[PDB]
């Protein structure tokens, strides 16, 4: 068989950066080298494995996790960098194997007027431990006067919505991210190379 | 959909006067507000934009201010150059006119 | 310097085939977006739709997706704008803008054409 990149990257829907989809890629061949040489990708950096050196080392199992973020904010999804999106939506640990392509979405997930479908957490009282998402939209207590969960004074909403436009900033235009994540366990290596 | 008021429609003063021109939103709109100068069957030039930002080559007499909902054009001095009509335009979701305000000699 | 250029005005029989062209010269023409808009006689500005050259990449209003065309030339660097057949309501002076883009923005209108009167009558 063939490993199924077709359905995460050519899909028609990609999920917001609070809610990233996550997909267990595993028992197939993979095929990274389309990836490297498709050169329609804005952002391909990689890190602990060489791109050139990854087609035939191979693992168990792979995580494509993909989302939607800014085009300013591909810098932070990559580990030890700070940021709105690398604390609150998308933390990457300072170990890490996988790698990050970004490729712009200016005709597809911008549209005129604004497509304010995406979204992305701007508030919440704890940082974010690596590799986790929260959905939870609890209004959060900005000060010490509870609001009783109702939204208020010093309580405000932890989502924001992206507004995304065909003709906005080359840094603003939506980027759609995947990122792929590797793991060694003692299960026998499923998905490998050519 | 955002629509703009503008008050007054018309207005008129001498040279040398003072104008002030609001611009009003339907919706909240931060700074995304640019004001034009249009002469009678021309093309409108840009005057402010970021409702605050001067354009490269306008005198310093235009001057814009506000944000939010509430914006004003104020004009410090009156010159002969300066009668034509103006719009106030948004760019915050899609560009959107306003009606226009006219002024003239009195 | 920006310059943009159009044609003169033309009066069409309704249900004929026109097109309006805007040359646009003095910077890069495959790295701006340029936008026309529409000014109905008693009504206010209003845009119709936008045309980025390089990516070839065309956006119309709603309403007006399936009434007007948008076009590119790069070689004479020229938009244009075709209608497969017009109508009693298509009588406007039309602008092309090159839109200045300021981020988190869309867009602004910074250099505008001469413009150029189209009239619909029998
Ligand atoms: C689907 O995605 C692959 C990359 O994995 C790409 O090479 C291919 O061109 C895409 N399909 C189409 C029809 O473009």
């Amino acid at each position: 068989n063939l490993c199924p990149f077709g359905e995460v990257f050519n899909a028609t829907r990609f999920a917001s950066v609070y809610a990233w989809n996550r997909k267990r890629i595993s028992n197939c061949v993979a095929d990274y080298s389309v990836l490297y040489n498709s050169a329609s990708f804005s952002t391909f950096k990689c890190y602990g494995v060489s791109p050139t050196k990854l087609n035939d080392l191979c693992f168990t199992n792979v995580y494509a996790d993909s989302f939607v973020i800014r085009g300013d904010e591909v810098r932070q999804i990559a580990p030890g960098q700070t940021g709105k999106i690398a604390d609150y939506n998308y933390k990457l640990p300072d170990d890490f194997t996988g790698c990050v392509i970004a490729w712009n979405s200016n005709n597809l997930d911008s549209k005129v007027g604004g497509n304010y479908n995406y979204l992305y957490r701007l508030f919440r009282k704890s940082n974010l431990k690596p590799f986790e998402r929260d959905i939870s939209t609890e209004i959060y207590q900005a000060g010490s006067t509870p609001c009783n969960g109702v939204e208020g004074f010093n309580c405000y909403f932890p989502l924001q919505s992206y507004g995304f436009q065909p003709t906005n900033g080359v840094g603003y235009q939506p980027y759609r991210v995947v990122v792929l994540s590797f793991e060694l366990l003692h299960a026998p290596a499923t998905v490998c190379g050519p | 959909e955002i629509v703009l008021t503008q008050s007054p429609s018309t207005l008129s003063a001498s040279v040398g006067d003072r104008v002030t021109i609001t611009c009003r939103a339907s919706q909240n709109i931060y700074t995304w507000l640019a004001w034009y100068q249009r002469k009678p069957g021309k093309a409108p030039k840009v005057l402010i934009y970021k409702a605050s930002s001067l354009e490269s080559g306008v005198p310093s007499r235009f001057s814009g201010s506000g944000s939010g909902t509430e914006f004003t054009l104020t004009i410090s001095s009156l010159q002969p150059d300066d009668f034509a009509t103006y719009y106030c335009q948004q760019y915050k979701s899609a560009w959107s006119f306003g009606q226009g305000t006219k002024v003239e000699i009195k | 310097q920006v310059q943009l250029v159009q044609s003169g005005a033309e009066v069409k029989k309704p249900g004929e085939s026109l097109m309006i062209s805007c040359k646009a010269s003095g910077y890069n023409f495959r790295n701006y977006w340029i936008a026309w808009v529409r000014q109905m006689p008693g009504k206010g500005l209003e845009w119709m739709g936008i045309i980025h050259p390089g990516d070839s990449d065309i956006r119309y209003r709603p309403s007006l997706q399936g009434h007007v065309t948008i076009s590119a030339d790069k070689s004479i660097t020229t938009a244009y704008l075709q209608w497969g057949s017009l109508k009693a309501s298509d009588t406007a002076m039309y602008y092309c803008t090159r839109i200045t883009t300021d981020a988190d923005s869309s867009g602004l209108f910074h250099y505008w054409g001469q413009g150029t009167l189209v009239t619909v009558s029998s």
